[PDB]
RNA sequence: AGUAGUAACAAGA
RNA sequence: UCUGCUUCUGCUAU
RNA sequence: AUCUAUAAUAGCAGAAG
């Protein structure tokens, strides 16, 4: 969480090179979900050993 | 610049950097599915190399058996299984003529071995085919199941405890009308042919974690009816191999390197100055698939000439059983339907009455080629040795072909000698010119062809004498160090903290001694092992910050201790090891530096993490508290009925050890039952105690009365 | 999909 | 329905 | 000087074929 906070310059993620045999919206949603859950357990500042 | 590590060989000879060519830092290849494909392909290759042989039907099993002996001499350089019996007998005769008395002395020692060996020897095996369950089981479990079934069928010669009496029981079991299997209680009855096929079966599995191979292959494990005979035959062949200078077996390690160096040195000394000397680094192709059991029988019959007949019989049974052996096909296959999204297991036992539409091209061809041999889910495999089952006897055959290379047998100007380890071989050829070298190589190759040995042309090469490779030992005017091969031995072993420390440090030291591990690299290996150990066991230095569940106790113990240098690494202490003290254990290395209370706690006589033995008074423990026992999870099938049998077994064995103090130090011997031995021991002990004066009238009477009660209970259940 | 590579995993009871 | 045989080496003591 | 051996407890781990 701290190492991510050291970076300013986040944008809205968009697909640049798709996985031609996969479902790329799923990857976009997975990254959005990672960001959302990180924001969740950071807003708590009760950060477990595992999420 | 483009980095090319291989270019390092332009200045450093390949031998002096051979360790670079061994990529043993990555994981080895494993098998994922079934081994039926490799088993069927092995059977088909074995029958292809011997296809010009004679087909027969076994009157006892009903299996089609192929006999390539004395078949047509090969016409090409493809692998051939057509060994000529007269050439094998000539090789044996000339080996005995060149080393007078080798077979006689070997047979004497092997007679002693056969008469003294106990049936317990069979328990020294790994996963064994168990015909009672038709599955792989630990060797001791398979042997116990076999003994129980034999006893319930009236076969009880194995009660003598001798291996040869158990072999007599096996011989008599192969003559019964029906075999009774009593499971848990379902009473199954095998008939003669079914029991016979189960007794001649070798289960087949795929070999895992194998380096140097792109493709997987099959290994075999025989049942208990085969293993005693194979053990006696291998003991005879080992006695023979010990007396031969060309044998790379059973010598291993530093002794093997010394023997190879000395023998090659003597060979170069014997070669005259005017002669041309060449060396073949040679492999043999399809070694086990072309080693015929009939030729092993011929070899054993020639070796055991003028011996007692019982000895010849007991040594002849293993080649006979291997000549009529069956290879179990394995787990079968797995079928998937994508459209229905389902998967199913098809057993191997239904691979003869199945539709071929389900299979791809190559598997369908395999099944079509192997179907005539299928009986009860096994394939008839008369030719072949089925993967290193007679390593030492095949070594003897190869050494006989090497021995045929003296000038008294070549009768020409060229001659040859060398080293033979089962299939691997180093052949030194001497001749006055290059044409003589070619003639000697051709003659050796064709003589090998005559006895079923096929030199691998693509894996073998020849050069002027002085450099060669033998059994992954690289010889450049002397054997070089190859450290990479011993690389997987470095690391945490997973026994416990004490044992892992001991193993890590000892491995580093022995690699300094044997594998040219330099001192600086040894110090770095020590550092890396300590890092991996501290990570694995959560025992980082007390004065650190790594966060773990153990770190609080370690910090408390650290701050509590005056002399920190005495704490063990597992207790968060420092690492005091260096090149100086690798041979010294860790508790002894820092015994002087320990605090008295920490020392008396670590080595407390009533340590609760180790087992205590009764003398409720118990002996004092000696080991430290770092010698704890790791929980072994063994919890989803129907084979849960043996957990109670094993528990009661353990109860009985602990009681016996309470009656016999040395039973766990040395293996106990005796034909008497457990209750009889324990009661007689209790009686004689009570007698010599009342006599010498440790017990009185009444205690002696009570002990004798309990003994009489137990004896009437054993006679009267 | 992916791992993987001559047969499997992508949970099973 | 799944780590075989053989040889060497190392460690440990249910 | 010899010494797998004028020898034989067992289990596990590594290597080789
Ligand atoms: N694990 C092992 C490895 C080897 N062995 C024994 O060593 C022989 C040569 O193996 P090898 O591995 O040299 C045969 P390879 O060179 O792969 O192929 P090729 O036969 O086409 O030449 C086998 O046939 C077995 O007797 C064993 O019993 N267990
Ligand atoms: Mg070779
Ligand atoms: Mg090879």
């Amino acid at each position: 969480i701290k190492c991510m906070k050291t970076f300013f310059g986040w944008k809205e993620p968009n697909i640049i090179k798709p996985h031609e045999k996969g479902i790329n919206p799923n990857y976009l949603l997975t990254w959005k979900q990672v960001l959302a859950e990180l924001q969740d357990i950071e807003n708590e500042e009760k950060i477990p050993r595992t999420k | 610049m483009d980095v090319n590590p291989t270019l390092l060989f332009l200045k450093v000879p390949v031998q002096n950097a051979i360790s670079t060519t061994f990529p043993y830092t990555g994981d080895p290849p494993y098998s994922h599915g079934t081994g039926t494909g490799y088993t069927m392909d092995t059977v088909n290759r074995t029958h292809k190399y011997s296809e010009k042989g004679k087909w027969t039907t076994n009157t006892e099993t009903g299996a089609p058996q192929l006999n390539p002996i004395d078949g047509p001499l090969p016409e090409d350089n493809e692998p051939s299984g057509y060994a000529q019996t007269d050439c094998v007998l000539e090789a044996m005769a000339f080996l005995e003529e060149s080393h007078p008395g080798i077979f006689e002395n070997s047979c004497l020692e092997t007679m002693e071995i056969v008469q003294q060996t106990r049936v317990d020897k069979l328990t020294q095996g790994r996963q064994t085919y168990d015909w009672t369950l038709n599955r792989n089981q630990p060797a001791a479990t398979a042997l116990a199941n076999t003994i129980e079934v034999f006893r319930s069928n009236g076969l009880t010669a194995n009660e003598s405890g001798r291996l040869i009496d158990f072999l007599k029981d096996v011989m008599d079991s192969m003559d019964k009308e029906e075999m009774e299997i009593t499971t848990h209680k379902k009473k199954q009855r095998l008939n003669k042919r079914s029991y016979l096929i189960r007794a001649l079966t070798l289960n087949t599995m795929t070999k895992d974690a194998e380096r140097g191979k792109l493709k997987r292959r099959a290994i075999a494990t025989p049942g208990m009816q085969i293993r005693g005979f194979v053990y006696f035959v291998e003991a005879l062949a080992r006695s023979i191999c010990e007396k031969l200078e060309q044998s790379g077996l059973p010598v291993g390690g530093n002794e093997k390197k010394a023997k190879l160096a000395n023998v090659v040195r003597k060979m170069m000394t014997n070669s005259q100055d005017t002669e041309l000397s060449f060396t073949i680094t040679g492999d043999n192709t399809k070694w086990n698939e072309n080693q015929n059991p009939r030729m092993f029988l011929a070899m054993i019959t020639y070796i055991t000439r003028n011996q007692p007949e019982w000895f010849r019989n007991v040594l002849s049974i293993a080649p006979i059983m291997f000549s009529n052996k069956m290879a179990r096909l394995g787990k079968g296959y797995m079928f998937e339907s994508k459209s229905m999204k389902l998967r199913t297991q098809v057993p191997a036992e239904m691979l003869a009455n199945i539709d071929l539409k389900y299979f791809n091209k190559s598997t369908r061809e395999k099944i079509e080629k192997i179907r005539p041999l299928l009986i009860d889910g096994t394939a008839s495999l008369s030719p072949g040795m089925m993967m290193g089952m007679f390593n030492m006897l095949s070594t003897v055959l190869g050494v006989s072909i090497l021995n045929l290379g003296q000038k008294k047998y070549t009768k020409t100007t060229y001659w040859w000698d060398g080293l033979q380890s089962s299939d691997d071989f180093a052949l030194i050829v001497n001749a006055p010119n290059h044409e003589g070298i070619q003639a000697g190589v051709d003659r050796f190759y064709r003589t090998c062809k005559l006895v079923g040995i096929n030199m691998s042309k693509k894996k073998s090469y020849i050069n002027r004498t002085g450099t060669f490779e033998f059994t992954s030992f690289f010889y450049r005017y002397g054997f070089v160090a190859n450290f990479s091969m011993e690389l997987p031995s470095f690391g945490v072993s997973g026994i416990n903290e004490s044992a892992d420390m001991s193993v890590g440090v000892t491995v580093i030291k022995n690699n300094m001694i044997n594998n040219d591990l330099g001192p600086a690299t040894a110090q770095m290996a020590l550092q890396l092992f300590i890092k991996d150990y501290r990570y694995t066991y959560r025992c980082h230095r007390g004065d650190t910050q790594i966060q773990t569940r153990r770190a609080f106790e370690l910090k408390k113990l650290w701050e509590q201790t005056r002399s920190k240098a005495g704490l063990l690494v597992s207790d968060g202490g420092p690492n005091l090891y260096n090149i100086r003290n690798l041979h010294i254990p860790e508790v002894c290395l820092k015994w002087e530096l320990m605090d008295e209370d920490y020392q008396g706690r670590l080595c407390n006589p009533m340590n609760p993490f180790v087992s205590h033995k009764e003398i409720s008074m118990e002996y004092d423990a000696v080991a430290t508290t770092h010698s704890w026992i790791p929980k072994r999870n063994r919890s989803n099938t129907s084979q849960r009925g043996i957990l109670e049998d094993e528990q009661m077994y353990q109860k009985c064995c602990n009681l016996f050890e309470k009656f016999f103090p040395s039973s766990s130090y040395r293996r106990p011997v005796g034909i008497s039952s457990m209750v009889e031995a324990m009661v007689s021991r209790a009686r004689i002990d009570a007698r010599i105690d009342f006599e010498s004066g440790r017990i009185k009238k009444e205690e002696f009477a009570e002990i004798m009365k309990i003994c009489s009660t137990i004896e009437e209970l054993r006679r009267q259940k």
